[PDB]
């Protein structure tokens, strides 16, 4: 029950409850999936058609968005009508209804076509195939149902009350007077909520390295590499992240995207290289490791990647403040590899 | 202050029809009313009896329906 907010002189607030309930904490897979899809349907005291069509006249919207560590439960809403939103997710998180007619559909066609719409896209199935080869079943869940185990309505209500405990969930409020939220959030029902434990664990996550993955898609291909960061190097690979990108770096031609998932207890750099024939992929990705396995001057990159930091920590603000002064030099050293697409022309590990 | 709730009313309502699509429709299906009575007496104008009470007390076309033939040159 951590309860922070930021005051400012304007007209959007915008709650969140976040919920260390992501799939790396999935017990079966895709159960955190079918939970965030379950998230604003009924509940006990009010249905899902009333808090909509009273949350437009009271001119406001509710979200809730999944990723690996966090479902978040985002509420933004004109700035005076705080208590009415507070308790609409303390109303969610308490007592929601899990029917079965709720979940055959609502939840279950929505999230077929989450998977349907996340299943086109090469680099996401790139990116997963990355993460299952890296971290195996802590991290490396799969992140969206796709029913290869089967979940039922009673494994949706064991993970709801498992993660949905008062340990294990921030409120954090941009735009909210933060005495009248924490006056708030007491005087609610996520005072009633358990009392569990944290689930989050402070221990390093068991990464594997040399890894390699192949699969068959049709459409464009993508070759990856995916590099597991400890809690010390994450700036390094933030700053590489950015300058792969940025102009400042020849490779940015060849290189699709490059990015660096953070975590509480480090994170992935994963880089993707994609289109539509499988030559190009196949002499850019050999291009990227043949330079990066050479060193790369990082030190021009610091400043650029600190207004890129600067940016991307305004719209979160999860701030894992980030050192980039002593980060001087890459060299490329172990790391596994994703092809998808026509991978019988597209290279091994062997010949990277 | 803060707002905690949303306090309504639902008014009065039987299913498709309410009372606010009546306020908004009745003047116009007045004017529907007007229309077509304005068809009937087209549509009745041949008729002798609504002329000889409601068709002949027009200003200007009120001797333009009658004959004045005289009662000389009919065999009944």
């Amino acid at each position: 029950l951590t309860v922070s907010a930021r005051d400012a002189p304007t007209k959007i607030s915008t709650l969140a409850v976040k919920v260390h309930g992501g799939s790396r904490y999935a017990t079966k897979d895709g159960v955190a999936h079918l939970l965030n899809r379950f998230n604003f349907q009924n509940t006990n005291t009010r249905s899902a058609l009333k808090l909509v069509r009273e949350s437009e006249l009271l001119g406001g919207t509710f979200k809730s968005t999944l990723d690996r560590e966090y479902i978040t439960l985002k509420a933004t809403f004109l700035k005076d009508d705080l208590p009415y939103y507070v308790n609409a997710l303390a109303d969610v998180l308490y007592k929601t209804a899990f029917k079965p007619h709720e979940l055959t559909e609502s939840v279950l066609p929505a999230a077929r076509y989450d998977y349907a719409v996340a299943e086109q896209c090469p680099v996401k199935s790139a990116e997963d195939q990355l993460y299952a080869i890296t971290f195996r079943k802590g991290l490396g869940n799969p992140l969206l149902y796709d029913g290869v185990e089967r979940v039922s309505l009673q494994d949706i209500k064991d993970f709801a009350d498992k993660v949905y405990t008062k340990e294990n969930l921030e409120v954090s409020g941009e735009n909210v007077v933060e005495a009248d939220l924490k006056r708030f959030v007491d005087e609610s029902l996520l005072s009633t909520l358990p009392a569990g434990k944290s689930l989050v664990s402070k221990s390093e996550p068991k990464f594997f390295l040399g890894e390699e993955n192949r699969v068959r898609f049709i459409g464009d291909s993508v070759a990856a590499i995916g590099i597991p960061v400890n809690k010390a190097s994450l700036a390094q690979y933030e700053v590489l992240a950015n300058y792969l990108t940025s102009a400042l770096s020849e490779l940015s031609g060849l290189i699709s995207s490059a990015k660096l998932d953070k975590f509480t207890d480090g994170g992935l750099f994963t880089l993707f290289v994609r289109d539509q024939d499988s030559a190009v992929v196949s002499s850019n990705i050999k291009k990227i490791v043949a330079d990066l396995k050479k060193g790369k001057d990082l030190s021009p990159a610091i400043n650029y990647t600190k207004l890129k930091n600067a940016v991307q920590n305004e719209s979160v603000s999860s701030p894992i403040e980030l050192n980039f002064d002593a980060v001087k030099d890459f060299k490329l050293g172990k790391f596994n590899y994703v092809a998808v697409g026509d991978v019988s022309n597209l290279p091994y590990l062997d010949e990277l | 202050a803060y707002t905690s709730h949303l306090s309504s009313k639902t008014g009065l309502h039987f299913g498709r029809l309410s009372l606010r699509s009546l306020t908004a429709y009745a003047p116009n299906l007045m004017l529907w009313g007007g229309a077509s009575m304005l068809g009937l007496f087209v549509f009745t104008e041949g008729w002798p009896k609504f002329q000889d009470t409601l068709y002949k007390k027009i200003p200007l076309l009120g001797p333009t329906l009658e004959d004045h033939t005289p009662p000389e040159d009919k065999p009944n």
